[PDB]
């Protein structure tokens, strides 16, 4: 036995998975950040290195400077990308750590309430003035949070889209542009 | 929980070995690792799962422009100095603290004295003596920790892993609170 | 001839340094490049999984997923280019450049022993003196040869490597602009 709200329960476990997956995109995102950092430095270094050998290697001066610059350039455009990914990682983290978390809070309570209700109810059953009353209390708290959950769940699926949609657009734009300005210059 | 901790400070203080020693559990002795490589670790601090991301940095001046590019979104910093190197110690208030503050005012800072195993080393005390220099004392480290308003002051050795683990449990606690 | 050899050797040693540096940095490039690929591949699946199970954002989640896959797909060849480059240069440093040094070291010694006996005498001897003068002058000519050979090889190798390297990079970005634009269906 149990007080099943099937429709809402599904929406709940669904939010729970969307949550996990997002926290995974969230990993990769952060990690991506770490690698961009690593490249930038390596490229910055390799830039100064190639530059130096060019300055002190006549026979290969053209080939070294050649590489020095592209590396010096890939370093800058690399910063831009790093910035944008950080903005991506950051904005979704809110959506997941604040907004989404918030709702999950009331989803907790509703489940607690939904449980103490089924709970008390079962005692009366196994046992069989205020008894009806307190039985009413439990029910009203459950039905109350039940409503809250249904409201918050829709305002979330609501913001989830407006955020992700904007965030994914920017991100793609950023990784893309991280090629428009690198080709138009590394091949210029 | 995700926690980003970045380690700053002079080159040759021990930053790289610190991270490697802590994540692997093996002093990166005999091979010295990949250059601008970062690290990560899965730990349990007081019964909570944490994905600790460890960012290494370039101490050198040449990186003054790009080292900070790692600061955004950081949860806690590790400003490091070598206990047997007064030079790095002075640089704490001199360079690192102001930099980390310029960029991140309000972020948990934790001061770390590294190479602890050396502060009480015979030849190290002597070699240092030749240069009329002497190791940094716990009180000195403690005073510094206060001067820069650091939530904690820890000392450790990436070699004997003495104090090591603690540096990170406390780091996480400064974020979790 | 010496002193002038002394100089050309001081230079050799430095060139070694700078190259051992580029070797390291390069190894690094291979490592981080690699990682970026592992991450893109992962992010690529994640976005693909989401897109398949999120009709709300199916599209935006979708094209982002392809992009990561394309980038990864042609990031793996970029890695092959860099590995080769690192690999090649390692042979130039680890063997050719190193071989030269082996001779330089012997040569320095010979010269020392020689200058020594030449002094320890100007104050077995004669029969051992000429022998010495003999070792030294031999090596002295050797060094000259290695130093010449190494310089010429250093160029035949680097000109190709550097260039190949640089084409791989330009191949990378250019190879992407197309497939990126294409996606703009
Ligand atoms: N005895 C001892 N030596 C250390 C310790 N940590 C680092 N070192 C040495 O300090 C030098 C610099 O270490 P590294 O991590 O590369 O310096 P960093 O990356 O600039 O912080 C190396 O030669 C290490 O062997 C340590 O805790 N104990
Ligand atoms: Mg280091």
């Amino acid at each position: 036995s149990r007080t099943v709200d099937l429709e809402l329960e599904l929406q709940i476990e669904l939010l729970r998975e969307t949550k996990r997956k997002y926290e995974s995109v969230l990993q990769l995102g952060r990690a991506l950040t770490a690698h961009l950092y690593s490249l930038l430095q390596t490229q910055h270094a390799l830039g100064d290195a190639f530059a130096d050998l060019s300055q002190k290697s006549p026979e290969l001066q053209e080939e070294f400077g050649y590489n020095a610059e592209t590396q010096k350039l890939l370093c800058k455009n690399g910063e831009t990308l790093l910035g944008a990914v950080n903005f991506f990682v950051s904005s979704i983290n809110t959506l997941v750590t604040k907004t989404m978390e918030d709702t999950l809070m009331t989803v907790k309570q509703y489940e607690a309430a939904r449980l103490e209700y089924d709970a008390y109810r079962t005692d009366l059953e196994e046992l069989s003035e205020s008894a009806q009353a307190t039985f009413q209390a439990h029910r009203d708290k459950y039905e109350k949070l039940r409503g809250d959950v249904a409201i918050k769940l829709k305002f979330l699926e609501e913001n989830k889209i407006k955020v992700m949609h904007k965030q994914l657009l920017l991100f793609h734009n950023a990784v893309s542009a991280y090629f428009a300005g690198n080709q138009k210059q590394l091949e210029q | 929980q995700a926690i980003k901790c970045v380690v700053v400070g002079d080159g040759a203080v021990g930053k790289t070995c610190l991270l490697i020693s802590y994540t692997t559990n093996a002093f990166p002795g005999e091979y010295i690792p990949t250059v601008f490589d970062n690290y990560s670790a899965n730990v349990m601090v007081d019964g909570k799962p944490v994905n600790l991301g460890l960012w290494d940095t370039a101490g050198q001046e040449d990186y003054d422009r790009l080292r900070p590019l790692s600061y955004p979104q950081t949860d806690v910093f590790l400003i490091c100095f070598s206990l047997v190197s007064p030079a790095s110690f002075e640089n704490v208030r001199a360079k690192w603290y102001p930099e980390v503050r310029h960029h991140c005012p309000n972020t948990p800072i934790i001061l770390v004295g590294t190479k602890l195993d050396l502060r009480d080393d015979k030849d190290t005390i002597e070699k240092l003596k030749e240069k009329k220099l002497t190791p940094i004392t716990y009180p000195q480290g403690l005073a510094m920790a206060k001067e820069i308003g650091a939530v904690k002051y820890l000392e450790c050795s990436a070699l004997t892993q003495r104090g090591l683990k603690t540096v990170f449990d406390e780091a996480i606690r400064a974020v979790l609170c």
